[PDB]
């Protein structure tokens, strides 16, 4: 919704599924990065809605070896913990 | 002419789309060609401009399951989705509220007293 600029770690990323800008809005962010997981298949294809990081750079960004989609407000501060704004 | 819903293959990508919705309802039409039911509704009940402005406040998902390909079927299962045309709606944490599944076709009219129970 709102605009923001992603931390080296999470442009480093974010780059790596086709965005070349600096700065974003949320929703953006949000898609690129469930593009991110989508094309490293980082989910439990039985239970899709769990992510596994640990071993990959979204760990180290998250901060945590695993999470669940369902978990909404957790991922938002992970995300926004890799944020500043305009 | 049409309403826009932003399509999904894999459940991941349904619950990835209830996190991006984060406040809004959410509403998941599943879709298919063999589907006469669904393209009746499409056609139909989701041109009429009453619908829409109902909608209008609401997030818009569609399945496009025609292939019943093994993503398909896992997220049918998942959805635990016995038979098309089914519509899923969800709350603003993304939680789904079972008893406003619509399960057959309707009209403009019935669909707007159907979102009179929904959320």
């Amino acid at each position: 919704e709102t605009l923001v600029r992603p931390k080296p770690l999470l442009l480093k990323l974010l780059k790596s599924v086709g965005a070349q800008k600096d700065t974003y809005t949320m929703k953006e962010v949000l898609f690129y990065l469930g593009q991110y997981i989508m094309t490293k298949r980082l989910y439990d294809e039985k239970q899709q809605h769990i992510v596994y990081c640990s071993n990959d750079l979204l760990g180290d960004l998250f901060g945590v070896p695993s999470f669940s989609v369902k978990e909404h407000r957790k991922i938002y501060t992970m995300i926004y913990r890799n944020l500043v704004v305009v | 002419t049409h309403l826009n819903f932003t399509q999904i293959k894999t459940a991941f990508a349904l619950y990835w789309a209830l996190l991006e919705a984060q406040g809004k309802p959410v509403m998941l039409d599943l879709y298919a060609d063999w589907c006469v039911a669904c393209k009746e509704f499409e056609k139909y009940t989701f041109s009429d401009p009453q619908v829409q402005k109902a909608l209008a406040d609401t997030v818009l998902l569609q399945a496009n399951v025609t292939a019943n390909d093994a993503q398909d079927v896992a997220l049918l299962k998942h959805l635990n989705v016995l038979g098309l045309p089914t519509i899923l709606f969800f709350d603003g944490q993304g939680q789904e509220h079972p008893q406003a599944r619509v399960t057959g076709f309707m009209d403009a009219e019935t669909f707007s007293a159907h979102l009179r129970d929904r959320q």
